[PDB]
């Protein structure tokens, strides 16, 4: 359950609150009954509240409005930018950093024993969040051979076998495999080719990845509020 | 299994983690490393607990399996029914097995049937026939006077009645009784001793209790069923079982216990006189029947014990109790037993 | 003790040369120590399920099943021997009486 | 009687979430989830080991004490 | 019946095998039960296997996976090139060589007593296989007059009667008869004219013959595995 809570403003009235929330002043008596207020409902200052602290409320006190509120179906324009950042951080998840030392496992991408855990410098395990978490997950999926991970036959990629000839056919095979790998992730909305080239022994390419927008992540997390898990099991 | 606990496992994990690196030094509550190691150590603790429990269970299972000492299941109630005729018979009427007996008393709608054929001689006024409850368990332990219908539809029948409350019906065996009889088995591996004779007499499931009375060169085995009777078939079965256990060259005899049937008529006063009715009477009668039937061999009836048993039903609601047929305690010998007869209660 | 085998293949199995204080190797080896110790305990637990090889508490369970209870300062070997003998008691003759005396 | 792989993994995840909110990514391929899955597999293997030992003990433990092979 | 057999690899596990074959690790207990293995299922070396050879398996031992395998529905990309060669050899059949001494029966194509058996040089009857077998069969069908072979009225060709005039009509008749003869063979997928000419008394022509592809022959032979005949009765 969840209800709205209203702070008493300067020289406010119960009719104004009822109009603001319920859309009609008629509910001010219901608001009085629910909050158990005496006739001077909103006193000028705390000196008057001292006369009867139980039954009276002064400026700065909090009233309860029993309207069933729900975090979903809330306009994202009202949400603060920091709140949006935290929401997308929750949506993309938090995971222990393993892709530290980018140079090492970029030099030995196809081999095992390439990545390892790391510390955050404060004595605790390192963590990657949001875009860093997505980077880590996508790098791990691309580097992982398909079928090598226990309990997950489909997770990984076939790039270890696509060290073929230097022709456009193998380049297309690589591109298709990479697109399959990126599309395998549920968070990746779509991926597509940008540009590629061949320099004899070396193949080079780059891709564009469009993660789920801020609106979709906000909606997902705020809908998760009904369950309270706030965790990812994709 | 050494029965480790969670704190020691977590401390050992953290200590080795600290030893292996000086970088990790934050194991406060809410940290990732502490949570992970706590979860691992908790799973290990649950594994150890369940392993200990499973080993205990497997010891019991191995004991059962090695000796083939199967646990006894629920027993169906059985008893005898009296049947009366208008006049002495002339035809030797035949009653086949499966003849169903029922009761109009809706409180006890269980059914009974004969497992063996019977014959009533000419110039005979009544016959006693043994019957078995169709349903297993305690549900067949009806009180006296319940069975009053025979489904055969014979016109010669005057009336049907079971003269005593059935008690042989029981649920599945308890763990303690199973362990007790396993101890008896172990004791009775030596065949020729008194305990071994007692086990052999108790080897038959239907036998409730046995008292081995011993003399010079003679053995008397007093045995009884749950109802305190000892049928000829059960006597023969006990003898056949005792052939393996009894000592050679010593006379042995099997006889039924000296069963004594007690009739109880109790006048009880009730403080709240609106509670008077058939339910309270039947409940008190059931309590009295249970108390009388729970008496073992060599258990002396004490009137005050029965008084407190009746009064503890509800000390406030029940005001006073008086017995119209009992005045003094009954002494039961070692080879005797008390069983309930006709139980009646009057509410005032 | 297949923890390293079934671990995620990219993760390192060996302490890296570049850092003697590699926390990854420390964490993995800590977990592997517990895994091996639990495996060792599970292997040893077979001795407790047999009357021949049982020890204090499980041997007491066995003797309670057989109806023989441990005496003061009675060790496992003599206790199991006493249980076995108690099961195998000859009874009903002069020799048995003499042996009991 | 015994836990299993899925149950152990679920309970490990739940306990990890309870202990801290710093980790929320439990998807396939995650390092934390891979570690917990390896632990769960090891524990399930130990459970099978205990089951084998107890099954042997049920049918050989008592008689073996009487010099019967 | 047929089942897969797996050789134990270095530091392999039963879960990995179950994932590899059944697609799920859950079947590792079933694999244990079927193979009757004790708890250290895959020992490091044979010294440990010496402790209990019956109930334990070491590296290099063979395990049985009871999955009903069938040689058909197998990807031809996995089949070795030598295996493909043997399979097509079986599909096209092996027959005793009679078309030895090509010059002799090419000089006397229309006459009888033209061909004969020959020895392989090792004391045994000569054999022609694969493309040689097809060559022999097609030459024998073209040279054989139609209806002359006992128990086979249709086998042969009508070229002995097509020694007509030197005009395009007789050339078309010859071409049609040759195409009929080649199409009569079940293995010949199709035949067609390439080029022809007339030089007065001499007529000359050449044809293209497309035998069943490697894929079709492989499928046919591997499907024959169910019956075990491995022989041609076309």
């Amino acid at each position: 359950m969840r209800f709205k809570k209203h702070v008493v403003q300067h020289e406010e009235t119960m009719q104004a609150i009822a109009q603001r929330y319920y859309g009609d002043v008629s509910y001010w008596i219901d608001l009085v009954e629910h909050n158990n207020l005496k006739y001077p409902y909103l006193v000028e200052t705390d000196e008057e509240k001292m006369k009867d602290p139980e039954r009276l409320a002064s400026t700065g006190d909090t009233l309860i409005i029993p309207i069933e509120s729900d975090l979903t179906d809330v306009s994202a324009k009202e949400i603060n930018s920091r709140d949006k950042d935290v929401l997308v951080e929750l949506a993309l998840g938090r995971d222990l950093n393993i892709t530290a030392d980018e140079k090492y496992f970029n030099e030995h991408g196809t081999s095992d024993n390439i990545l390892a855990f790391s510390t955050n410098g404060n004595g605790d395990l390192d963590t990657v969040k949001g875009i860093d978490n997505m980077k880590q997950q996508l790098q791990a999926r691309l580097l992982t051979p398909r079928g090598s991970l226990m309990l997950h036959p489909n997770y990984g990629s076939d790039l270890h076998n696509l060290f073929g000839l230097n022709i456009p056919e193998q380049a297309t095979l690589i591109e298709m495999e990479v697109l399959r790998t990126l599309t395998s992730d549920n968070r990746v909305k779509s991926a597509n080719l940008i540009d590629w080239k061949i320099q004899g022994n070396v193949y080079s390419g780059q891709f564009s990845v469009e993660i789920k927008s801020v609106e979709e992540s906000i909606n997902f997390v705020l809908g998760q509020d009904e369950e309270g898990i706030f965790a990812l099991f994709e | 299994m050494k029965t480790r606990k969670l704190t020691n496992i977590l401390s050992k994990l953290i200590d080795k983690t600290m030893a292996g690196t000086s970088k990790i030094t934050d194991f406060t509550p809410g940290s990732a490393s502490r949570s992970l190691l706590e979860a691992v150590s908790l799973e290990i603790e649950q594994f150890y607990i369940l392993t200990k429990e499973n080993i205990d269970w497997g010891i019991q299972e191995g004991i059962i399996e090695a000796f083939d000492f199967q646990k006894r299941q629920s027993k169906r109630a059985y008893g005898d029914v009296t049947i009366q005729f208008y006049q002495p018979l002339d035809m030797r009427m035949y009653i086949p097995a499966g003849t169903t007996f029922t009761s109009t008393r809706q409180e006890y709608p269980q059914q009974f049937e004969t497992l063996v054929d019977y014959y009533a001689e000419p110039d005979s006024t009544e016959i006693v026939v043994e019957v078995y409850c169709k349903e297993t368990g305690v549900a067949g332990n009806v009180p006296e006077g319940t069975i009053n219908t025979i489904a055969s539809g014979s016109s010669l029948i005057r009336s049907v009645n079971n003269e005593y409350s059935f008690n042989t019906g029981t649920k599945e065996e308890s763990q303690e009784d199973f362990k007790r009889r396993f101890h008896s088995f172990v004791e009775s591996r030596g065949r020729a001793t008194n305990k071994s004779v007692r086990y052999g007499a108790l080897q038959i499931p239907d036998v409730e209790g046995v008292y081995v009375y011993e003399e010079t060169g003679h053995i008397t085995v007093f045995a009884h069923d749950r109802n305190g009777n000892l049928s000829d078939t059960l006597k023969e079965d006990i003898i056949d079982a005792l052939q393996d256990y009894r000592p050679s060259g010593i006379m042995l005899d099997v006889t039924g216990v000296e069963k004594e049937e007690v009739n109880v008529s109790a006048t009880v006063t009730i403080s709240n006189k609106s509670r008077i009715g058939d339910t309270l009477q039947k409940h008190i009668e059931s309590v009295i029947r249970s108390y009388l039937n729970n008496l073992k061999t060599s258990d002396d009836l004490i009137i005050t014990d029965l008084i407190q048993a009746i009064m503890n039903i509800d000390d406030v609601l029940i005001y006073d109790v008086s017995f119209d047929n009992l005045d003094e305690n009954i002494i039961v010998p070692p080879q005797g037993i008390i069983r309930a007869g006709e139980i009646k209660v009057e509410l005032k | 003790a297949n923890f390293l085998k079934n671990l995620h293949p990219l993760l390192r199995r060996d302490r890296n040369k570049k850092d003697n204080q590699d926390p990854n190797f420390a964490l993995i080896d800590a977990l592997n120590e517990e895994m091996n110790q639990v495996e060792k305990d599970a292997i040893e637990s077979k001795l407790q399920s047999s009357l021949k090889t049982s020890t204090s508490e499980y041997l007491d369970k066995f003797g309670d099943w057989f109806g023989v209870y441990r005496k003061t300062d009675e060790k496992d070997d003599v206790y199991r021997a006493r249980i076995i003998k108690y099961l195998l008691l000859k009874r009903g003759t002069n020799n048995a009486i003499i042996d009991a005396i």
